[PDB]
Formats: C-alpha cells, sequence, structure tokens
C-alpha cells in the first residue's frame, strides 16, 4: 500500500511538473561567459544560472571527469548532430557551478611542472 | 530515480521571438536600445531608468514571451500559459 | 565517525586535529627552539636550521663568527628573525645574500641589555622601558629607583597594548600610549604572568598553586586551584588558559573541570596562536582547538535540528529512495543547507569536504524556486580551493587566520624564501591581478642584485623574455628596478631598461 501511494504521488508530481516551468529572465542577464546571455542561446537552469550552449560544452571538455568527456566525444561536436536531441540531453544535465563538476575540483591534483622551474624561478 | 532526475535539468529556447509582437530576442538583430541598456548596468551602475522594463518569460514550449505583452491580454501574473 | 576524538567539558567540546610530522633522529630538537608561524629555528652546536612543519630544509645561517655571544632569538609579526646580543640587536633580511643589520644602544657606556620582548627592551640596572621603533629606540616612563624588585625574566610579559610587568609586592601596569605608570594590585606574590591577544590575564603563584584570570581589577572570573606544578603554562587564544604535565595537557574551565589530552611521546615548546594551541612534539605536530556551534550538531551523535539528518538523507540515498524522499518533509530546508554549506569550510581531510558539499548540493533542488541565494555555495566552494592549494607547499593555515592577514601577507612569506614560481601560481588560481606584478618586481630586483659576473645583453634578454608571460598593468613599476640597477656598476643596462 505504501509503495502504491508513493508511486501515485510521484506520478502526480511528475504530471504537475510538466509545462509549469514558468522560469523568468531578468532585465539584462549573463553568466560564465560574461559577455551577454542574449547573443547565442538560452541554456538556462534553475537557481538562476545562464549559459551560452558553448561555455558549458567548453567546461565539460576541460572538466577532469573522463567518462562524460569521452561520451560527448562520439559526436566530436562536428561528426554528426543527428536530431540534436542526444546533444541536448547530454549537455543539459548539470548546473555548471552548483553540481559535481566543481565539487570534484576542490583537491586539485594538477600541478604543471615541466622542468620550467629552472627558468621562472631560482 | 526518474522523479529525482527530472528536477535539476534545465531547458533551452528553440524559437527566435514571441508570436504576438514579432521582434527577436535570441538571434542576431537585437534592438540597439537593449544593448545600450545592458551597457548602463554592470559598468557604472549610474541609473537604470527606461521604458524597457519587460522581463522575458521562458516556458516548456520554448516559445518565450514578455511580461507586459502577456499583461496586455488581461492575464493575471499568476496563471501564465503558452498559446501553443 | 569523528565523535570518538571529541571530549566534553561544560556545554562545549574540544577538537584535537593532527597535521605535520617533523623528523629529528634522537635529540636534534635539543633546546633553544624558536617557533612562530611554521618557521622553526633550531640549533645544535654551531649551525642555525630553519624548517617548515613537513621536515623540509629551508635555509642555513650563523656560519662564521659574528662575535657578541648570542643569548636569545625571537620571531615577530613579519617573520624577520630578530637576534639579541649583549651590546646590540641584529636583524636578518637575506639568507643566501646575507644582509645582517645591527642596531646598537644610543650610548653604550653604562648598562647594555637585560632582556627584550616584542617591541620592548629592558636594560640590566635602572630598569627603564625602551620602545622599539623602525631602526631606533623611543624613551618611555623613567624609573625613580623605586619600581621593582624582580629577580628573573619570568616576571614580565608584553602585549599589543599593555606592558604589564609583574613584581613581588605590587603589580604596576604601564600604558604604552603615553608611558604612564598605574598601580593594579596591593597585596600579591605572583611569579608568572600570561596575557591574551584580547587583553585577558592569567597569574600563577607557585605556592598554594592557583590561577586568577583577570579582565578588570577587583573582579575574579575564576579561582581554579591547581595541584603539583606546571611547566609550560600557556594560552589557547582568548579562550582559556592551558597547563601541561610532561606527557599530558590539562585544559581547564569553570567550576574546576578537567580535560585530558594524552599524547604518545612528549610535549616540547608550545605556542598560543590565535584560536590555536599549536603543540610541537619531538616527532609530530598537533592543532588543539575548540568546536564551533554550527558544526557542533551535524557530527554530534544524536541530533534533531536541521542538519545531521540531511546528511542522513544523502547517506540513505541510492537505497530505499522513497524513505529518503519522505525524510525531506519534517525539517525546514533552510538551516540545514546553510550549516552544510558553512560546515566544510573549516575541515581538514579532503574526504569529509566532498561529502558535505554533495550533501549540501542535495539540499537545494527540493527548496523553493527563488527563496535562497546561491552565492554562498559558490563562495564556499571557491574558498576551499585556496586553502587546499596552500596546504601543498608546506604552509598550513585555517579560515579564521586567513581573515586576519590579507593574501599579500601570505605571498610575502613565500617570496621571502626565494621561491618565485610557486607564488605566481597562487595568483592564477585565486583569480587576482592586482598582486601579480609585486612578485615580478621582487624577482627582477633579486636577479639584478644577484649574480654580478653576468653580461648585459643576455641579462636584458632574460629580464625582458620573462616579462612576456605577465600581461597586467598594476604595481608593475620598473623605475625601482632601473634605480637599483643604477645603484651599482651596471649603468648601460639601467639606461636600456
Amino acid at each position: 500500500i505504501n509503495s502504491k501511494n508513493l508511486k501515485v504521488e510521484i506520478n502526480t508530481e511528475i504530471s504537475k511538473f510538466n509545462e509549469i516551468y514558468r522560469i523568468l529572465e531578468p532585465g539584462k542577464s549573463c553568466d560564465e561567459c560574461g559577455k551577454f546571455l542574449q547573443i547565442k542561446k538560452f541554456i538556462v537552469f534553475p537557481c538562476g544560472h545562464c549559459f551560452h550552449w558553448n561555455c558549458i560544452i567548453r567546461v565539460i571538455l576541460n572538466s577532469n571527469d573522463y567518462n562524460l568527456r569521452q561520451k560527448t566525444e562520439n559526436f566530436l561536436k562536428a561528426k554528426s548532430k543527428h536530431n540534436l536531441n542526444d546533444l541536448e540531453n547530454i549537455i543539459v544535465e548539470k548546473c555548471g557551478l552548483c553540481s559535481d563538476i566543481n565539487i570534484n575540483k576542490i583537491d586539485q591534483p594538477i600541478s604543471i611542472d615541466e622542468t620550467e622551474l629552472a627558468k621562472w624561478n631560482e | 530515480q526518474q522523479y529525482r532526475k527530472f528536477l535539476s535539468e534545465g531547458w533551452s529556447i528553440h524559437t527566435d521571438d514571441c508570436e504576438i509582437c514579432g521582434k527577436k530576442i535570441w538571434g542576431a538583430g537585437l534592438d540597439p536600445l537593449l544593448f545600450l541598456a545592458w551597457e548602463n548596468v554592470q559598468r557604472h551602475q549610474d541609473m537604470i531608468s527606461v521604458d524597457l522594463k519587460t522581463p522575458l518569460v521562458i516556458f516548456k514550449c520554448h516559445h518565450g514571451f514578455h511580461q507586459t505583452c502577456l499583461e496586455n491580454l488581461a492575464q493575471k501574473p499568476d496563471e501564465y500559459s503558452c498559446l501553443i | 565517525n569523528p565523535s570518538f576524538d571529541w571530549e566534553r567539558l561544560k556545554d562545549v567540546f574540544y577538537r584535537s586535529r593532527a597535521i605535520g610530522e617533523l623528523k629529528w633522529p634522537t635529540q636534534y630538537e635539543e633546546f633553544k627552539c624558536a617557533l612562530s608561524l611554521t618557521v622553526i629555528a633550531v640549533e645544535i652546536q654551531d649551525f642555525i636550521q630553519v624548517y617548515n612543519y613537513f621536515g623540509q630544509l629551508l635555509g642555513k645561517i650563523n656560519l662564521q663568527r659574528i662575535h657578541e655571544d648570542i643569548i636569545k632569538f625571537e620571531f615577530d609579526k613579519d617573520e624577520k628573525l630578530i637576534l639579541v646580543t649583549k651590546s646590540s640587536i641584529k636583524i636578518v633580511k637575506g639568507w643566501s645574500p646575507l644582509t645582517i643589520e645591527s642596531v646598537p644602544l644610543q650610548d653604550p657606556t653604562i648598562d647594555t641589555i637585560w632582556d627584550y620582548h616584542n617591541g620592548i627592551m629592558l636594560l640590566a640596572k635602572s630598569r627603564d622601558i625602551y620602545k622599539l621603533n623602525g631602526n631606533e629606540w623611543e624613551l618611555l616612563y623613567e624609573n625613580k629607583d623605586k619600581k621593582y624588585n624582580l629577580l628573573t625574566k619570568n616576571h614580565w610579559s608584553c602585549n599589543d597594548d599593555s606592558i604589564i610587568l609583574l613584581d613581588v609586592d605590587h603589580v604596576y601596569q604601564v600604558s604604552t600610549s603615553n608611558g604612564a605608570l598605574l598601580k593594579l594590585i596591593t597585596d600579591s606574590s605572583w611569579h608568572k604572568v600570561t596575557i591574551s591577544s584580547r587583553g585577558f590575564i592569567c597569574l600563577y603563584n607557585m605556592k598554594d598553586n592557583k590561577l586568577q584570570i583577570f579582565r578588570d581589577p577587583a573582579r575574579i572570573l575564576m579561582e581554579h586551584n591547581l595541584d603539583s606544578t606546571p611547566d609550560d603554562i600557556c594560552w589557547c587564544g582568548n579562550d582559556t588558559v592551558a597547563c601541561s604535565f610532561e606527557d599530558e595537557i590539562k585544559l581547564y574551565g569553570p567550576d574546576g573541570l578537567y580535560v585530558t589530552f594524552w599524547y604518545p611521546f612528549t610535549v616540547t615548546n608550545l605556542r598560543a596562536e590565535v584560536d590555536g594551541l599549536k603543540v610541537i612534539t619531538t616527532e609530530k605536530i598537533y592543532f588543539l582547538s575548540r568546536v564551533q556551534p554550527q558544526t557542533s550538531n551535524i557530527f554530534r551523535i544524536g541530533s534533531t535540528e536541521p542538519g545531521a539528518m540531511l546528511v542522513d538523507s544523502f547517506s540513505l540515498l541510492e537505497d530505499h529512495a522513497p524513505k529518503a524522499i519522505e525524510i525531506l518533509k519534517n525539517f525546514v530546508l533552510e538551516k540545514g543547507v546553510l550549516d552544510c554549506i558553512a560546515a566544510a569550510i573549516d575541515e581538514f581531510e579532503p574526504k569529509l569536504q566532498k561529502m558535505l558539499l554533495n550533501a549540501a548540493s542535495y539540499g537545494k533542488a527540493s527548496l523553493q524556486y527563488k527563496s535562497f541565494d546561491a552565492s554562498i555555495f559558490v563562495n564556499a566552494c571557491n574558498t576551499i580551493k585556496l586553502l587546499n592549494c596552500f596546504r601543498s607547499f608546506g604552509i598550513f593555515l585555517t579560515v579564521e587566520e586567513y581573515r586576519c592577514i590579507s593574501l599579500k601577507g601570505v605571498i610575502d612569506r613565500l617570496l621571502k624564501y626565494h621561491r618565485y614560481y610557486e607564488c605566481i601560481q597562487i595568483c592564477k588560481l585565486a583569480n587576482e591581478r592586482f598582486l601579480l606584478g609585486y612578485v615580478f618586481t621582487e624577482w627582477a630586483k633579486d636577479k639584478i642584485k644577484g649574480s654580478p659576473d653576468m653580461e648585459d645583453d643576455e641579462l636584458l634578454d632574460k629580464i625582458k623574455s620573462r616579462l612576456s608571460v605577465i600581461d597586467m598593468t598594476d604595481t608593475l613599476q620598473m623605475v625601482a628596478v632601473a634605480k637599483v640597477a643604477y645603484l651599482e656598476g651596471r649603468f648601460q643596462l639601467s639606461r636600456n631598461l
């Protein structure tokens, strides 16, 4: 009975969530890229975030995560977009700054050392 | 799991403008007044005072609409519904 | 669960973290160890060694003999190691290009030195106060041959403002702003005095062992009697006095409460930094501190308020998901997410921070559409990065200490020790440009003032090729570089720059 009630509640919530977005754009807006939101596209997330559909795809390519990085590499962003639904689903999954992309970067194993210390040091 | 995965994803806009006043909000060709208005803010914060006080409204239909434009149709700002 | 380490005095807990393991074979600690801010200075027979908290060597000084047999060496607020001699005071600026400077007395005829603490001196006889200026002394209240009958140095301690000097009959405070004497007590026999940064006082008696912490005269905040004799009475930083007994620390509190902090090896010299009680052992380093209320309920065994159950929701997630979803209907999702965000800010291990951050992230989707600002989460996630990067080169610091001194204070401490590549990498990750050229100008000055047997063309080529990387215009003045080049034989290079 509890499982049936939970399933009914989940279905009702999912049905209500459809076509009820009602998200709003502020007088003038921008983020991540910095330049201007209204110049390329309107990839918008909740909790007030804005992206250009290009800065976000640049972030995932530069992100330290491996499986997601190679998963997008099948299309190479140039091979074939097909119906673009696959790219739309892949790109729009995280907030960009409030998600695991930046949380998993608080240790910074990267330390660029290429014997260049002999030049710009000592 | 399906319900949890459907509460953080965002949405884009595929259309180029609304369907009640034409114009354009996404593609190249914006009115220079909007570009000047953006320059007024985030540069010196001198004074943002202009008739351009219409915040765009994004929907699941991705069509997109203004607020004053929808207000012209005697629509209360609590039951915004796309015209499909 | 981290609750094992925590003990409990009245109404609060005290943490005991562990960071830094410095190795010395048998007794290389010996004696006469100086310690301020993770720059430990230790001698053995004829050498002075300076180390970090990670055991790496940093420099070497006291080679050859400078005469004027040394009595003490102390650090200061700018890590410029001061050395006190019999007839003058020495200050060291450059380690490899040695630049020892000396300041003598204004009249080395009668009496030279008794002792010297932070910004304050004391001569042998006719006890008088001299304030330490830039490179000279400033006179203060003059003794009328009726001040003190003190017997040893343990009868006075300096501070930022007050210069309270203990006596055997009457404690006599002196205001350093005007150098004005003022009696404080009428009947006492204290033998040891300690003072806090905020102005708190602590007075020992070494007979009927007891303590008397002071904020103002005639008011007693505590009369905690003590047993046996302490060794290194110290402070935790405007919080509570601390005492130790060889291989033990006995933290105290109101109504005579006790806290035990047993450690394996021993307790060597101890410091009393701000909100810290940095303990140096013979093999490792500890950071005894105190819990804070915002993080005192998430990890506390048994909790009901928001927090410590959002973490429970996240831990329960991935199994029995309906239960985890149903949990988020009893506690308001405002205090819990705030505490979760401002809970990983002051963590040490890079594993609890990840869990706290992802738990806090799973605290915003269920919240209202536009009711909570998202800037706090980004600010916390960005401020974790700087501390994590800092705890890689050797320097260790907390969030509160990082507030006391600006980023320039951190950059100077590492520019001092001839590490010109590390610094330039903090500025990139910290996303700053104002303090960029300040590293380059120092590096250029040191390079010009370094190797004298160079050639003008190649030196200019290097000094201008290294400028290509930097693309920023602030504090990049090279007029000083040209002047210091002109200050010595190189004139053509100075003109060409």
